[PDB]
């Protein structure tokens, strides 16, 4: 796997991908 | 927080599995 | 606004529109 | 829970709005 | 809700998300 | 038009409903 | 091209694609 | 009409570029 | 990670995310 | 292939690194 | 059709769009 | 390569079709 520049709806669409059914947060204030 | 950490610079997705539940 | 049907991907694109810079919570269950 | 609510059947942006922080 | 930017593919997909059913058009031109 | 108000511009879903038929 | 099976938003990113600073309209039955 | 077709069945590209404005 | 149900325009998604700067090739069956 | 056991049953990002060039 | 610039995931969306089923490669590198 | 052709510049559908297999 590599690092990239994740934004947006990209982001949380990567979370989607790598968290799946144990769910995630997206907190961009934090 | 993760905007900073993946968005504004680059992050892997093991630093994103930072964020699930 | 319209009922929604979402899906997977879908879903997470859709609270991510809805909740903006507040970001949101994904919790599917099991 | 709304992830399968708004799969099976149909789900309001309104219903989603509850899962903002 | 909030405001935030839409540009291109990730407009037309608010528009589908907002609009469903009723339809839309996506007219940069004007 | 929908490109300066939403892009260019930053807009509501609200607003975003003036380009449904 | 390749014909295409496109359900839900897939249909709104093909249009876009295709019709790029002409813009589409979207209209679904009923 | 082609958001039912593309989803029941097929549609190509030219079939597509008819709803372009 | 999480095992992935991926059909369609996801599995490219996945591809792109999982590839980066690297890239991918995307081999369907006939 | 990699492209039906993804859709027709799970697959694993590992799996996907495969396809990387 | 048009020709607008197209990048990152959106980039390999356009790739399955245009060549679906014969497959495709992705090499930025290249 | 194809990024320089069609993100940095602008290219049309045929020229992606440079790509497919
Ligand atoms: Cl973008
Ligand atoms: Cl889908
Ligand atoms: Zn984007
Ligand atoms: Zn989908």
């Amino acid at each position: 796997f590599v690092n990239q520049h994740l934004c947006g709806s990209h982001l949380v669409e990567a979370l989607y991908l790598v968290c799946g059914e144990r769910g995630f947060f997206y907190t961009p204030k934090t | 927080g993760i905007v900073e950490q993946c968005c504004t610079s680059i992050c892997s997705l093991y630093q994103l599995e930072n964020y699930c539940n």
